[PDB]
RNA sequence: AGCAGCGCCAGAGAGGGUGAAAGCCCCGUAGGCGAAAGGUGGGGGGAUAGGUGAGGGUACCCGAGUACCCCGUGGUUCGUGGAGCCAUGGGGGAAUCUGGGCGGACCACCGCCUAAGGCUAAGUACUCCGGGUGACCGAUAGCGCACCAGUACCGUGAGGGAAAGGUGAAAAGAACCCCGGGAGGGGAGUGAAAUAGAGCCUGAAACCGUGGGCUUACAAGCAGUCACGGCCCCGCAAGGGGUUGUGGCGUGCCUAUUGAAGCAUGAGCCGGCGACUCACGGUCGUGGGCGAGCUUAAGCCGUUGAGGCGGAGGCGUAGGGAAACCGAG
RNA sequence: AACCUGGGGAACUGAAACAUCUCAGUACCCAGAGGAGAGGAAAGAGAAAUCGACUCCCUGAGUAGCGGCGAGCGAAAGGGGA
């Protein structure tokens, strides 16, 4: 294979449009033709009408903030036992983060749909319904404590 | 500095153009313009003279300078490049495969 | 560089898991005085928007 | 394909390989583009109406002057004035996905091998950095020089050889890049270098 | 130095120059040497300054207008907020380890750290200066300055601030004669070339002129177009070129406007300069890699137009609720 | 030349008016340092019976939070590096 004919396979096409020409996009810009098309219109996405923005809706969100900021609290990662049943051996937070769906998330909590393979599953929390599937063919190793 | 180059005042061959092949002693070497005076390129100046003193100056076809690249030094064997060998003390220049 | 999330709109609008935008019913805090029990109840729940829904999406983008 | 030609003092024992079959022309291109774009250097720069020697004083009143209407000379409509959207320096590189870097690499080699040009040598009579030697070795190697050759090898002496030779491009083992591969007609690489090529992919 | 013939070097086939297109002609390049003198120099070595302990009693010392409190303010993401911490202009004003500050009012609990004296290299920033490299510019560009430019010129001054590059390979730069006061020409002469002859390569356009062809003094016009005829011009003819006599038809270009030939805007004419870009983030589409996974950032190693390493981190695999919490709900 | 540190410190502009706010501790005036300057061995961080001077980069994160809760503004711990 030589340097000729590796070119983009018929769809890269850096065909950017040129607005000053005389045919296509002409006198005025691509689109324009009027006024307040010249340097920049307000936002306008979230913003402009000139009237009360749609900001008429209201902040229910409580706890929306506080001076010192956020409170350090344990974060539980929902991990379904359907993907858990995928591999087999002895599932612990170590494994699920080493490769899977933990991502250093503070805590592990298996739960939900899927069918439970037989094995010890060490987690920090179990859904009531999740405890059933694994109980019906496995061990329920709860979290730490100290 | 570094202005130095090929040969000096001695015997040399001319591999130029209008005077290709010719051979002769280089009577002058001006390093500034990187040209040397041999006996080849000699053109006829019509001028009486630039300075009024001495009425008759010469329609002389005197020697015209020549780019120091078209001329090559020479020895027993005709036309040779220039190697250099440090003597038992000084610094002499041997030719392609001989001495001086 | 790096669009900033519009805090004012995050503080009052949650985007659904699909792509819809929800918020609380307007006019339930002040005008109140004595409105049909229907009203104050109808005003408790949240709703979906329409076109500007897409407008507000374009703010909480990193969010 | 599989069976690659191998060269050694003992003879032409043709071995085999594991390189893929399907060659995506486009993918290859992306990688070649990526190499050529990363090497670019955004050295091209021009001075904006801002960065330019001229003053700031308004040149005329703009009223009952009868002249046109202007500010400072630095304005872009003012021969000598600042440039409009003139190029500033900027980086032309990007992070092409690693998976692809490997893909292309294999596919390049594979391609060159499928044409039957990939020769895995081993014997090198070229003792020292002497072009003559390599010129001889290559002569008996089937490399008359009628074909550009990407000589890949760990030995820096073998480098010395083909180094100056025009119709050849020396290169280290890790230097393997689809550009230089595709660039040349023939590919010749030491078995020890084929092992390290095998390490990245094999 | 092209082309043909026969050779050769290459740890050097980067590049530049030589009358045009040279690895081997010249300067270089690869590779390799080199400092009496000045500068630099813990990288290697040497020396000195300095520093190094266990258990018990005593409770002497451990940085003061300081801590701390209050009034006024500053800094921080913190706009007086529930407002701490740090800093301090004003007033009050301690203790030395049962001392004292902090962990976002305050209190108790648990833990952290020792204020009110000072010094400390490296990693970091920049580029007047030197060098290297460019999908950087090529004299309206590029620095304001390729050229004796921060000049000429302008302004009381601060300050403003230009224009202006190129004979040829070599000056061989045109002796001598002729016209002319000179300038400038005409011969002669140099040169491959002189409409390359000296602000001299190329030498476009507007604009001025000389010669020739068609044409015009009863004619009405956005200057053209369609037709026929005549005159001149290339071809033997068929054809084609130029010009315009008569007939038909016919309201400039742009802008702006409901509407312009418009007595609405802009434009003396030519040449050159001149306006939708890039960076980061976003959203849709599209080409391709991989797939319940996908992907790296600084940086390190390599290279000197080579890549590789680096999973920290990001997006995705679960949602719902203000939240506690619960979870295929 | 620029970089740096301290003392002093704007307005246009944004908010589609404007006064808090923004522009910005930017522009600039001033004093001082040097091949750098600043900072620097905890009366620290802040929730881990954890970390262990300082600076610089990546990240954390447009998160936490600040805000005529408008326009906007925007940390730190921790993790990867020099
Ligand atoms: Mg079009
Ligand atoms: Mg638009
Ligand atoms: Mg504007
Ligand atoms: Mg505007
Ligand atoms: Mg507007
Ligand atoms: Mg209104
Ligand atoms: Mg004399
Ligand atoms: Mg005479
Ligand atoms: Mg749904
Ligand atoms: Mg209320
Ligand atoms: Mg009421
Ligand atoms: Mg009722
Ligand atoms: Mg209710
Ligand atoms: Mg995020
Ligand atoms: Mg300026
Ligand atoms: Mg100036
Ligand atoms: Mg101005
Ligand atoms: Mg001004
Ligand atoms: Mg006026
Ligand atoms: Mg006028
Ligand atoms: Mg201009
Ligand atoms: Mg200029
Ligand atoms: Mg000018
Ligand atoms: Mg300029
Ligand atoms: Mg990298
Ligand atoms: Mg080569
Ligand atoms: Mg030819
Ligand atoms: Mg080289
Ligand atoms: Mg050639
Ligand atoms: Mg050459
Ligand atoms: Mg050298
Ligand atoms: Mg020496
Ligand atoms: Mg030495
Ligand atoms: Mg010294
Ligand atoms: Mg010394
Ligand atoms: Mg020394
Ligand atoms: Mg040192
Ligand atoms: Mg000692
Ligand atoms: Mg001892
Ligand atoms: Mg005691
Ligand atoms: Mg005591
Ligand atoms: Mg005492
Ligand atoms: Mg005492
Ligand atoms: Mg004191
Ligand atoms: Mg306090
Ligand atoms: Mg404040
Ligand atoms: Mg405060
Ligand atoms: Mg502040
Ligand atoms: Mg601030
Ligand atoms: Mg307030
Ligand atoms: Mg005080
Ligand atoms: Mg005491
Ligand atoms: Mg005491
Ligand atoms: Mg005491
Ligand atoms: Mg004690
Ligand atoms: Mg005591
Ligand atoms: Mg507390
Ligand atoms: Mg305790
Ligand atoms: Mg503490
Ligand atoms: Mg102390
Ligand atoms: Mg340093
Ligand atoms: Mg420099
Ligand atoms: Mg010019
Ligand atoms: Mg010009
Ligand atoms: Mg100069
Ligand atoms: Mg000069
Ligand atoms: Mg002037
Ligand atoms: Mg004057
Ligand atoms: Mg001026
Ligand atoms: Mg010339
Ligand atoms: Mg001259
Ligand atoms: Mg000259
Ligand atoms: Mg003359
Ligand atoms: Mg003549
Ligand atoms: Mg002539
Ligand atoms: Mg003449
Ligand atoms: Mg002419
Ligand atoms: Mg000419
Ligand atoms: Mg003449
Ligand atoms: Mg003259
Ligand atoms: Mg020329
Ligand atoms: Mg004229
Ligand atoms: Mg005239
Ligand atoms: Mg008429
Ligand atoms: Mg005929
Ligand atoms: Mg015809
Ligand atoms: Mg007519
Ligand atoms: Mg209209
Ligand atoms: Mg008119
Ligand atoms: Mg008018
Ligand atoms: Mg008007
Ligand atoms: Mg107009
Ligand atoms: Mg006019
Ligand atoms: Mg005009
Ligand atoms: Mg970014
Ligand atoms: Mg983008
Ligand atoms: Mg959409
Ligand atoms: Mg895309
Ligand atoms: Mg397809
Ligand atoms: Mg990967
Ligand atoms: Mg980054
Ligand atoms: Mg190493
Ligand atoms: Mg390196
Ligand atoms: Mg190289
Ligand atoms: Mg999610
Ligand atoms: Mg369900
Ligand atoms: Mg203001
Ligand atoms: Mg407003
Ligand atoms: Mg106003
Ligand atoms: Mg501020
Ligand atoms: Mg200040
Ligand atoms: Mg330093
Ligand atoms: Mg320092
Ligand atoms: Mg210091
Ligand atoms: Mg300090
Ligand atoms: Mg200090
Ligand atoms: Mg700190
Ligand atoms: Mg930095
Ligand atoms: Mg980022
Ligand atoms: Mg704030
Ligand atoms: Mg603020
Ligand atoms: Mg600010
Ligand atoms: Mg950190
Ligand atoms: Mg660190």
């Amino acid at each position: 294979d030589l340097r000729p004919n590796p070119g983009a396979n018929k769809r890269r096409k850096r065909v950017g449009r040129g607005p000053g020409s005389g045919h296509g996009k002409t006198a005025t810009r691509g689109h324009k033709g009027q006024k307040s098309r010249s340097g920049g219109l307000k936002d306008p996405r979230r913003f402009e009408g000139g009237r009360s923005t749609t900001l008429m809706r209201l902040p229910k969100r409580g706890m929306q903030g506080q001076v010192p900021g956020e409170i350090k609290r344990p974060r539980y990662q929902g991990v379904n036992l359907k993907d858990l049943a995928r591999f087999e051996g002895e599932v612990t937070p170590e494994l699920l983060v080493r490769a899977g769906l933990l991502k250093k998330g503070y805590r592990l909590k298996i739960l939900g749909e899927g069918e439970a393979k037989p094995l010890k599953v060490v987690a920090h929390a179990f859904s009531k319904s999740a405890l059933e599937k694994l109980k019906a063919a496995g061990g329920e190793p709860v979290l730490l404590e100290a | 500095r570094v202005k130095m180059h090929v040969k000096k005042g001695d015997t040399v061959l001319v591999a130029s153009g209008k005077y290709k092949g010719r051979v002769g002693k280089v009577k002058e070497v001006l390093p500034k313009k990187y040209a040397v005076i041999v006996e080849g390129v000699n053109i006829v100046k019509k001028a009486v003279r630039v300075s009024p003193k001495y009425p008759q100056g010469g329609f002389i076809e005197k020697e015209a300078p020549l780019h120091a690249s078209k001329v090559r030094p020479i020895c027993p064997a005709c036309g040779k490049p220039t190697r250099v060998r440090k003597k038992f003390l000084e610094n002499g220049k041997k030719i392609r495969v001989c001495a001086k | 560089p790096k669009m900033k999330t519009h805090k004012g709109a995050k503080k009052r609008v949650k985007i659904t898991a699909s792509g819809k935008v929800v918020a609380m019913k307007t006019g339930k805090r002040h005008l109140n005085w004595q409105k049909s029990g229907k009203e104050i109840r109808q005003k408790g729940r949240k709703f979906v928007l329409a076109k500007p829904e897409a407008e507000r999406i374009k703010l909480l983008l990193p969010y | 394909m599989y069976q690659i030609p191998v060269l050694s003092p003992s003879g032409r024992r043709e071995l085999a390989a594991d390189l893929p079959a399907e060659i995506n022309p486009h993918l290859l291109w992306e990688v070649v583009r990526w190499q050529l774009a990363k090497r670019r250097r955004g050295t091209a720069s021009t001075k904006t109406r801002g960065e330019v020697a001229y003053s700031g004083r308004k040149i005329w009143p703009q009223k009952h002057t009868g002249r046109a209407r202007h500010g400072d000379i630095g304005a872009p409509i003012f021969v000598g004035g600042g440039v409009v959207f003139g190029p500033k320096p900027r980086d032309y590189s990007y992070t092409l996905p690693k998976k692809v870097r490997k893909k292309g690499l294999a596919m390049a080699v594979a391609d060159r091998a499928r044409e039957g040009k990939l020769l895995l040598v081993e014997a090198f009579a070229g003792v020292n950095g002497k072009t003559k030697e390599f010129l001889a070795w290559a002569k008996e190697a089937g490399l008359d020089g009628s074909e550009s050759v990407l000589l890949v090898t760990g030995n820096e002496l073998v480098r010395r050889a083909a180094r100056n030779l025009p119709w050849v491009v020396t290169l280290a083992p890790e230097g393997l890049n689809v550009y230089d591969i595709v660039r040349t007609e023939r590919l010749v690489m030491d078995l020890d270098a084929w092992e390290v090529f095998q390490n990245r992919i094999g």
